[PDB]
RNA sequence: GAGUUGAAAAUAAGCAGAGAUCCGGAGAUUCCCGAAUAGGUCAACCUUUCGAACUUCUGCUGAAUCCAUGGGCAGGCAAGAGACAACCUGGCGAACUGAAACAUCUUAGUAGCCAGAGGAAAAGAAAGCAAAAGCGAUUCCCGUAGUAGCGGCGAGCGAA
RNA sequence: AUCCCGUGUGAAUCAGCAAGGACCACCUUGCAAGGCUAAAUACUCCUGGGUGACCGAUAGCGAAGUAGUACCGUGAGGGA
RNA sequence: GUGAAACUAAGUGGAGGUCCGAACCGACUGAUGUUGAAGAAUCAGCGGAUGAGUUGUGGUUAGGGGUGAAAUGCCACUCGA
RNA sequence: GUAACGCAAACAUUGGUGAGAAUCCAAUGCCCCGAAAACCUAAGGGUUCCUCCGCAAGGUUCGUCCACGGAGGGUGAGUCAGGGCCUAAGAUCAGGCCGAAAGGCGUAGUCGAUGGACAACAGGUGAAUAUUCCUGUACUACCCCUUGUUGGUCCCGAGGGACGGAGGAGGCUAGGUUAGCCGAAAGAUGGUUAUCGGUUCAAGGACGCAAGGUGAAGGGGUAGAGAAAAUGCCUCGAGCCAAUGUUCGAGUACCAGGCGCUACGGCGCUGAAGUAACCGAUGCCAUACUCCCAGGAAAAGCUCGAACGACCUUCAACAAAAGGGUACCUGUACCCGAAACCGACACAGGUAGGUAGGUAGAGAAUACCUAGGGGCGCGAGACAACUCUCUCUAAGGAACUCGGCAAAAUAGCCCCGUAACUUCGGGAGAAGGGGUGCCCCCUCACAAAGGGGGUCGAAGUGACCAGGCCCGGGCGACUGUUUACCAAAAACACAGGUCUCCGCAAAGUCGUAAGACCAUGUAUGGGGGCUGACGCCUGCCC
């Protein structure tokens, strides 16, 4: 019995496109996204790994004060986020 | 003086105020349940002020 | 020690409703509770005293017993007894200070204590410091006892009683000496009657200093204190009582 | 049957004579809170074992004692619960006021609270009226009548 | 009197029982201590249709503007 | 120093609702303030300041009531209800 | 077109920006805070945080500026805080009792931190977050595999968690100072380097405890319903318990200073010395020691353990080992001794906790300063009365006045000296006197001592700071409490005294009732009336 709250297939709303995120792609080797408010870390890591076929060292999430959950999704030293994110229209 | 005076309010945890005046309190008592009847009847937007979430953003842990 | 349990009732001047019915309580010092076997119903098992200690919840001292088979109980310390002395509860047993035995088999005229009124319950009479009862007579089903009040009363003869006077006779020789001593003993100040307003107490009001002006001395609730009985009337036990007090 | 994609109305891309947009009837979906009901809670959250909680239905069981009752485990579309302006039925039930004061009395069985249910509800088919003449269950209007009456025979109340 | 109730008593059965404003007699009327039952009657948060010697923004609902809002109050609540 | 107690000199000891005095808690006197800087304050001094002490958090007591080391004082700038 | 513009810490200049500047930015001065006016937290706010733009309104003036308006952004956790663990006060309460209804009592449980239980530190980075991201080095909980034992698991019976105040001595450290070591050094004037800076490093792992304390800590079997607790046996390189300390962590950094940037901000390269002595906490040892009485929470986690009663059981449960592999929810911005909370205000107010530098001093007081932070959102003049906040005053010294109200005077330390009365503890710092600066000396141990000698001033606790004292009476014994916002007392309370009730299913109190307090108490106790330490007393009248 998996999810705290069941939600959807969906979850992930969109990636954040700004100047901090672009720099964090290069520095941390990590993606940045907006998700469900009822989305779990476990849920996100199962989604994004199972979607793109990439590994996830760790996810770290916060709720910006309006009530929309944004998640930093970090990737292993193997997988390259710059080129991955290049082919999802962020570069 | 050093004791301030006739400020009826202070800064007090929303926990205590929600356990004195919150939704779950009003909803238990039969007399208090008919207050919510009057409040929905008048059509007031916020029924009972002084309610808190156990969850974040306005959590009082 | 599994006999010294922190399981107070707390507040302890307040009823179910939450009002101060028993007055002049509070403040105090935090205290624990020592269970004490007033029944002394561990029968024919030979016991040994080990320590005499302070019960904060009493006048008299408490005594820690170790039994021969290997279990421990707290009791009331009798007057002459000391550390390393010996006791036993049962039917036969000698009339040596601190032993427990039913009232039937006891001598005529002995200083005793911890007496049951009803067989089964435990021990209600003569529990304070210096408490002492003196068995006067016996009659069929009953034993005729003189209490610490100075009152002779029929109780059932099969009922239990522990031999010897209860110890720590000198606790009348306190002076307390100060307001603060009674304050940390649990008690609190007692405001007089005549001082208050008419709305509060019957003696209240009066301009200047008030003489207790209303023909009688009154309680807070109208019922003449200072002379006027209050022993229901036709109470169940009425028959059994022989005498008055002093 | 011709233009549409809610209001403010702008853009972008669509859907439209093989008949949309719309209008009507019937269905499907309906996050979380709320009778709230898997358990907790500071309503809209947290924990789970993912569960209609609790009661009467209905299948088995097997306590202190034979039978039995409590209890435990099951199946259950599973009836009930809560909400609802006034009207209405039942329970409790004021005081100010009037009497030029006031206690009988009046305000009144009114206001209020509490419980209950319907489109109305309650009543209702004579152990009834009435007078030697008769009528035929209730309920509502006109009337009898402010009459018969009751009343510190005062204020007032007042039928059939 | 009639109708209903706490306490205690405690009947009779159509040669009966109850009522006819204490009560008794005689007449007359009815059948108590089990139930059910439409209508005419009461009302308006509300829907449709009609009407007005009704209002016209200090009026008319508090509210002609996203009002029980803004605001005040710990709170019930008040309130443009 | 005594039959031993009693009693008495020095050391040790750290009691006390003990003393002086910050924080802390109060509110005695004055001055100022009086359409105030403030719907009880500022300033200069004042009492307690290891206790019947102060205080944070979380609770309890309810108006024919509560609470009151008792003034009818307090119970949300409201109190003979 | 007046009163006011919210403390008397305080501003000045040069330059810049711009239509315009006392008020916005920069520099230089100067001044103020520094047990705050500093930096962190809890509550509460609720976007105020950062950026770019705007200045209608708001800001007690202005304003190019803002906690204001518009536009866009910003809060990253296995270890921090809470929840997924535990319980107290209290709450709700199945069945149960009691009640016109509403409901009241109450057990089993269930909630409920302000408490228990639990695993992370340094350096680095950046407009706005950092124990959260980065680098290094850690730790807790699970799934592998090597050995294993045959059961596990829950219930369950124990151990334990586990608790007071006060006081004192010892050992330590944090922090400070001084020296050494290293680098730098003209500060325009008689002299002068005597000058200025730096000298740093956490969690964790491994390992030992002294004239620190103590002299059973920690075990093993056995009887008896008895596996734990308890009645008797032995045995202990006679020792234990700890904070600090030695190492790695850390041949790394960190680092004072030098060598180059180009315009309004930091950033590249380099990189010396990195120790000692003394003072030293309210911090730790210590849930330690002594003393005292008013006698000092619970429950789980943890460790045993034998049962009985159930489940889960031979692709399994418990123990150990390195190496792996794995890691839920919410809070995180910003203010928080306040222009953002609470006081209607950008209000002279209130507001829990944490960290505590130097010089002087007994000191968390005071005075001046450091780090850090600020100059109080109207200004410019002028120098009338009058008012306030202050400073002084010839001669007198309470003549003032309801009253010495107010002001003044006293004051620290050391030494001498100290009465009536007394409950023998006091009174008492009684009263009253003398000495204190600076320099130089005697001493195998008297915190600029003590003593001796000099020297300066009118004055030596020179400033801030810092008791006025005495004699006689009333009332209350005394510390205490009281009218928030006119009364602090002689009023209340008080220890002590007396009377009267109550034998337990107690009197009393609260409830329609059930039942609650009394009390998990029982006459040396409990309720009520009056008096009010202590001394001597307390008469007549039923």
């Amino acid at each position: 019995y998996p999810r705290r709250i069941l939600d959807v297939y969906q979850i992930l709303q969109s990636p954040i496109i700004t100047e901090a995120a672009i720099k964090n792609i290069a520095d941390e080797n990590s993606l940045l996204f907006t998700v469900d408010v009822r989305a779990d870390k476990k849920m996100i890591r199962e989604a994004i790994s199972n979607f793109f076929g990439v590994k996830v060292r760790k996810v770290n999430t916060l709720i910006r004060p309006d009530g929309t959950k944004k998640a930093y999704i970090m990737l292993n030293k193997e997988y390259n986020a710059s080129e991955l994110a290049k082919k999802i229209g962020i570069f | 003086g050093k004791a301030a005076l006739c400020l009826t309010k202070r800064s007090r945890s929303r926990k205590s105020l929600a356990r004195t005046h919150g939704f779950r309190l009003r909803m238990s008592t039969t007399s208090g349940r008919a207050l919510l009847k009057r409040r929905r009847a008048k059509g007031r937007k916020i029924l009972c002020t002084k309610t808190n979430p156990s969850s974040g953003k306005r959590a009082s842990p | 020690n599994n006999l010294i349990s922190g399981q107070r009732r707390c507040g302890k001047g307040r009823n179910a409703r939450g009002i101060i019915t028993a007055r002049h309580r509070g403040g105090g010092h935090k205290r624990l509770y020592r269970k004490i076997d007033f029944r002394r119903n561990e029968k024919d098992i030979y016991g040994k005293i080990v320590t005499i200690e302070y019960d904060p919840n009493r006048n008299a001292y408490i005594c820690l017993i170790h039994y021969g088979d290997g279990e421990k109980r707290y009791i009331l310390h009798p007057r002459g007894a000391i550390i390393g002395d010996t006791i036993v509860s049962g039917t036969e047993v000698p009339i040596k200070m601190g032993n427990a035995l039913p009232l039937t088999d006891m001598p005529l005229g002995t200083a005793i204590h911890n007496i049951e009124i009803t067989l089964g319950r435990g021990g209600q009479l003569a529990r304070a410091a210096g408490a002492v009862a003196k068995l006067i007579a016996k009659e069929g089903k009953s034993a005729t006892l003189k209490l610490p009040s100075g009152e002779v009363r029929l109780i059932s003869k099969n009922c239990s009683a522990t031999v010897g006077q209860v110890g720590n006779v000198g606790v009348n020789q306190k002076r307390l000496g100060r307001a603060g001593s009674k304050r940390w003993l649990g008690k609190r100040p007692v405001v007089r009657g005549v001082v208050m307003n008419p709305v509060d107490h019957p003696h209240g009001g009066g301009e200047g200093r008030a003489p207790i002006g209303r023909k009688s001395p009154t309680t807070p609730w109208g019922y003449p204190a200072l002379g006027r009985r209050s022993r229901k009337r036709n109470k169940y036990s009425d028959n059994f009582i022989i005498r008055r007090r002093s």
